[PDB]
RNA sequence: UCGGCUCAAGCCGAUGGAAGUUUGAGGCAAUAACAGGUCUGUGAUGCCCUUAGAUGUUCUGGGCCGCACGCGCGCUACACUGACAGAGCCAGCGAGUACUCCCUUGGCCGAGAGGCCCGGGUAAUCUUGUUAAACUCUGUCGUGCUGGGGAUAGAGCAUUGCAAUUAUUGCUCUUCAACGAGGAAUCCCUAGUAAGCGCAAGUCAUCAGCUUGCGUUGAUUACGUCCCUGCCCUUUGUACACACC
């Protein structure tokens, strides 16, 4: 009886974060594989990895830690991912209870849709824009998506009686399809539109 | 900019009308959709729980979440 | 302040006040005493005299009233003249 | 010839000089077939002082940190009374020594 | 239906939809915790709002306020002494604070004390630097 | 003195608030004899 | 007549000074040195103090 | 199997023991209650009316788990930070008389004894056995 | 050690390994200059000046803090990723008493600040496991400048000190200002780093919003370029060489 009696069913099953097995992940598109890593799972994102030491060592990392790190910002939330890991796991339950689908399915398909493909870079034109509408790499896609996603949740929940958990929850489910009521997708769509102009 | 601290008849029968049809219930949703105070929401939460119409998922000092029975 | 002992300077000035009060003739105001010290609490026993307290440059004399028992004598002679001010100089331009 | 279980302590600024003194002292004693409990070495204490370099204050502000270190390395022994005077001879310079009978 | 969302004690309205202990804090001269002490000793349900109450409990509430020392409250917890050379204690309330505030000014004014001069002119009385501090307003 | 200062109603905080308030041809250092 | 420097001087600053300057500013009190911080680094090697 | 105090949830033990101790109903109250600030750093009295009894469990438990304890050490264990306003915060310890007299009363009811040997107070055999019983009950109820 | 570039010096990437950016961080540091700073560190020092109504030394009181207003380094906040009430509970660097009064445990009195009586330690032995803060669990409050915020002031109680008024600081009760993420501008920073949070030492009888050090939690983005702002090397021009002052 060294281990808690209640949490015993998992042992006869493949490794998972109790409530959700990572098995049977989406089949929707390509070009973001090799850059989202789930093939080696983890229970909790609180792993003290040395991803920063090299260029692409942070490319081999479960997406679950990425979300937790991105959520903590703005001075007060510096190094306190415990709340962050709390919210993400709890928010998973909300969307699972609000929709029969797997919450990892909710997070993955949203982030693969909310990334731009072309953008614009400010080369010197003596005060004007020679903006050639350059392309974007798949790695930067997820980097900007996660960053802008988490910012959308906090700004919405700010100065409101709603809390971030369900606010973040609503953000993911609206981004599943073209709801247009999501911070991410609204700003995402304009980016190509201004880029398409200077094409 | 005030939420009625006391529950009236009009809110009561609306409550027992729809709360068996919601998918999720929270403190926020009650204060938002039903124009009720947060204090009464926690009071309503505990009373409707014991009568057995919503099921608890997790309990904690900050957020309580319940679904259908 | 009174629980601790009182040194030569308090006793010295009190005997000056005592001498003035005894030699004063009724229907007249007692003579004036000038001092530099400014750290004596006001005592009801010390009523009926006129004291010229030093204000850092000059001696200022004030008649003592009874209801001020809970202050010092220094608190009754200002050190600095109030600032009327003037016209801004060649500064404050950057 | 009643033993008293003495203890002898040493102090110095150097490290290598003191340390070789400690080994030779233990072997000089041991040659006459006396029992000895080994070299209990006390911890080294480090003390620092930081001060400003400039004497006036213009320019950037820069500090420097001087240091000094101290060692103890005391020794104990079980022996009769006056053999200590013959044995504690031939010490170095600067090195201080204090003897505690610990009776 | 006894929900009366307005109350009137000592010439000032107070709200009723808030909690009982915090409503008394609205009155000048009493704080959030001083209210707690006296509202605890009157044996009133602290868990309910200030609107669902009635007159009789209110009577004991206000009664404590005027004479504190008679109802087993210490002296150091109070906020008034030495109104004169031979003085007594007190517990000043909404309009007595302004009245006793004024009084102090002409007392110090007529005595011609340094503090009065600062109050007269209107500068900082307690010693603090002013040459760059809060001079705009 | 101190008593007189109280009577000396000349200029106060409100009075102070009420009261209201070249080309050189030389180069960077050439100016003056500095 | 000998009351000119009567006032006690065993309390606070001014009752102590550097062994070489009698300069009462920035004086060191750690470890019982009582020497100016300025004069220090000129006799530091003699006292025995080496930087690292 | 056999259990002891160290085999139960912390916050459960204090709540479980608080309920039992009040049902027995034998300990002095010096009247300090209703007028205490809980410490020089805190602002309002605790909310729960029965806070004073609850506290009893917490202090009894640690004296079992420590070699020796005294009145002064509880001050600095129970303290916390104080919002001095716009200046930065520090660490300040709790009230001394409150902790002193409460454990005076506690030891009069045969739970611990004085230690003039070295200082402080250690728990006594009967007191040690008492805590185990309440802890044991929790295990099966779980 | 390997696998692809490559004449080579090397660079990158995988494996092994505690460690593969010079393994991480510092100390010292060339030829030669500046009318850079310091005469207020020195019984280091030239000249000038003052010297007994002293610019020598000493005692009393004050001021350097006085305020319509412009500028710089910092501290607290604008809240729910929060405030408030209980409880669970984890460090490191350092410091400490002789002619003086240091670090202080324990017992007793005291709402609180404080007070009295034995005692330990000149120290890996006693203070000290420095039970620090942040943090974690259970509740109250609930979008309202409200229980977020703590400027301004009144009353009272103590401590340091010869002396607290222009409040030293602390404690007790009341009073409840501006401030909803801040224009034109502009700073610091590449991994146990920024940032958050506290602790020790320095000055010190008391006073830290300051500096020098210590630990806890712990990330987004890059492995680059000369577009802006600095600097050095080459080519070039000179009627300058005290050298564009
Ligand atoms: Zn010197």
């Amino acid at each position: 009886d060294v281990l808690p009696k209640e949490v015993l069913a998992e042992v006869g099953s493949v490794k998972l974060f109790n409530r959700w097995s990572y098995d049977d992940i989406e089949i929707r598109d390509i070009s973001l594989t090799d850059y989202i890593q789930i093939r080696a799972p983890v229970y909790i994102p609180h792993s003290a990895g040395r991803y920063a030491v090299k260029r692409f060592r942070k490319a081999n990392c479960p997406i679950i830690e990425r979300l937790t790190n991105s959520l903590m910002m703005h001075g007060r939330n510096n190094g306190k991912k415990l709340m962050a890991v709390r919210i993400v796991a709890h928010a998973f339950e909300i969307i699972h209870l609000m929709t029969d689908q797997n919450p990892i399915q909710v997070a993955v398909d949203a982030i693969v849709n909310c990334g731009p493909r072309e953008d614009s870079t400010r080369i010197g034109s003596a005060g004007t824009v020679r903006r050639q509408a350059v392309d974007v790499s798949p790695l930067r896609r997820v980097n900007q998506a996660i960053a802008l996603l988490t910012t959308g949740a906090r700004e919405a929940a700010f100065r409101n009686v709603k809390t971030i958990a369900e606010c973040l929850a609503e953000e993911l489910i609206n981004a599943a399809k073209g709801s247009s009521n999501s911070y991410a997708i609204k700003k995402k769509d304009e980016l190509e539109r201004v880029a398409k102009s200077n094409r | 900019a005030q939420h009625s601290v006391i529950l009236d008849k009009a809110t009561s029968d609306k409550l027992y009308k729809d709360v068996q049809s919601y998918r999720l219930v929270t403190v926020a949703t009650l204060v938002d959709r039903l124009k009720i105070n947060g204090a009464l929401a926690r009071k309503c939460l505990k009373d409707l729980e014991e009568k057995g119409l919503i099921r608890q998922v997790v309990g904690h000092s900050k957020m309580k979440i319940y679904t259908r029975a | 302040k009174i629980n601790r002992g009182l040194k030569r300077r308090p006793l010295g000035l009190i005997k000056k006040l005592r001498k003035a009060k005894q030699e004063a003739k009724p229907n007249e105001k007692p003579e004036l005493v000038k001092t530099h010290l400014r750290d004596m609490i006001v005592v009801p026993e010390m009523i009926g005299s006129v004291i010229g307290i030093y204000s850092g440059k000059e001696f200022n004399q004030v008649e003592i009233k009874p209801e001020m028992v809970g202050h010092y004598l220094g608190e009754f002679s200002i050190t600095y003249k109030p600032v009327k001010h003037g016209r801004p100089g060649i500064g404050a331009t950057h | 010839p009643k033993v008293h279980k003495i203890r002898i302590t040493l102090t110095s600024r150097k490290v290598q000089s003191l340390e070789k003194v400690c080994q030779e002292l233990i072997e000089r004693a041991k040659n006459k077939d006396l029992r000895v409990k080994g070299p209990v070495r006390m911890p080294t204490k480090t003390l620092k002082i930081t001060t400003r370099k400039t004497p006036c204050g213009e320019g950037s502000k820069t500090w420097d940190a001087y240091e000094m270190r101290i060692h103890k390395r005391l020794i104990d022994l079980t022996a009769p009374t006056e053999i200590v005077k013959q044995i504690i001879i031939n010490i170095e310079a600067g090195v201080e020594v204090e003897v505690t009978i610990a009776a | 239906t006894n929900f009366n969302h307005i109350l009137r004690l000592l010439n000032t309205n107070v709200d009723g939809k808030q909690k009982v202990v915090y409503a008394l804090t609205q009155i000048k001269g009493v704080g959030r915790r001083y209210s707690n002490l006296v509202c605890k000793k009157a044996d009133v349900d602290l868990k309910k709002r200030a609107g669902e109450l009635t007159s009789e409990e209110l009577e004991r509430l206000v009664t404590i306020i005027q004479n504190p020392l008679a109802y087993k409250i210490p002296t150091w917890f109070l906020n008034r002494q030495r109104d004169i050379v031979d003085g007594k204690d007190s517990q000043i309330l909404a309009n007595g604070v302004d009245s006793k505030l004024r009084e102090d000014l002409e007392r110090l004014k007529k005595i011609r004390a340094h503090r009065g001069l600062r109050h007269y002119w209107g500068l900082r009385v307690r010693g603090q630097h002013t040459k760059t501090t809060g001079r705009r307003g | 003195g101190n008593e007189a200062a109280f009577r000396d109603r000349n200029a106060g905080r409100d009075a102070n608030r009420g009261k209201p308030t070249r080309r050189g041809g030389f180069r960077g250092r050439g100016k003056r004899e500095e | 007549e000998s009351v000119w420097n009567s006032r006690p001087r065993t309390y606070g600053k001014g009752s102590r000074a550097c062994r070489v300057c009698t300069h009462q500013a920035g004086l060191i009190r750690k470890y019982g040195l009582n020497i100016c911080r300025q004069c220090f680094r000129e006799k530091a090697a003699d006292i025995g103090f080496v930087k690292y | 199997g056999g259990v002891t105090v160290r085999d139960v949830d912390a916050h459960k033990f204090v709540a479980a023991y608080a309920a039992f101790l009040k049902r027995q109903g034998k300990l002095p109250v010096p009247g300090w209650v209703d007028t205490v600030k809980t410490g020089n750093a805190k602002e309002l009295p605790p909310q729960d009316i029965d806070w004073w009894y609850i506290r009893a469990a917490s202090v009894a438990r640690h004296v079992y788990l420590r070699k020796t304890v005294g009145v002064g050490r509880l001050r600095k264990v129970h303290g916390s930070a104080k919002n001095r306003g716009t200046r930065p915060s520090h660490h300040v310890d709790a009230s001394g008389s409150v902790d002193r007299k409460i454990m005076q009363a506690l030891e009069k009811i045969q739970v611990l004894e004085k230690d003039e040997e070295r200082g402080g107070r250690r728990i006594t055999q009967q007191g040690q056995r008492d805590l185990d019983r309440i802890a044991q009950t929790v295990a099966e109820a779980d």
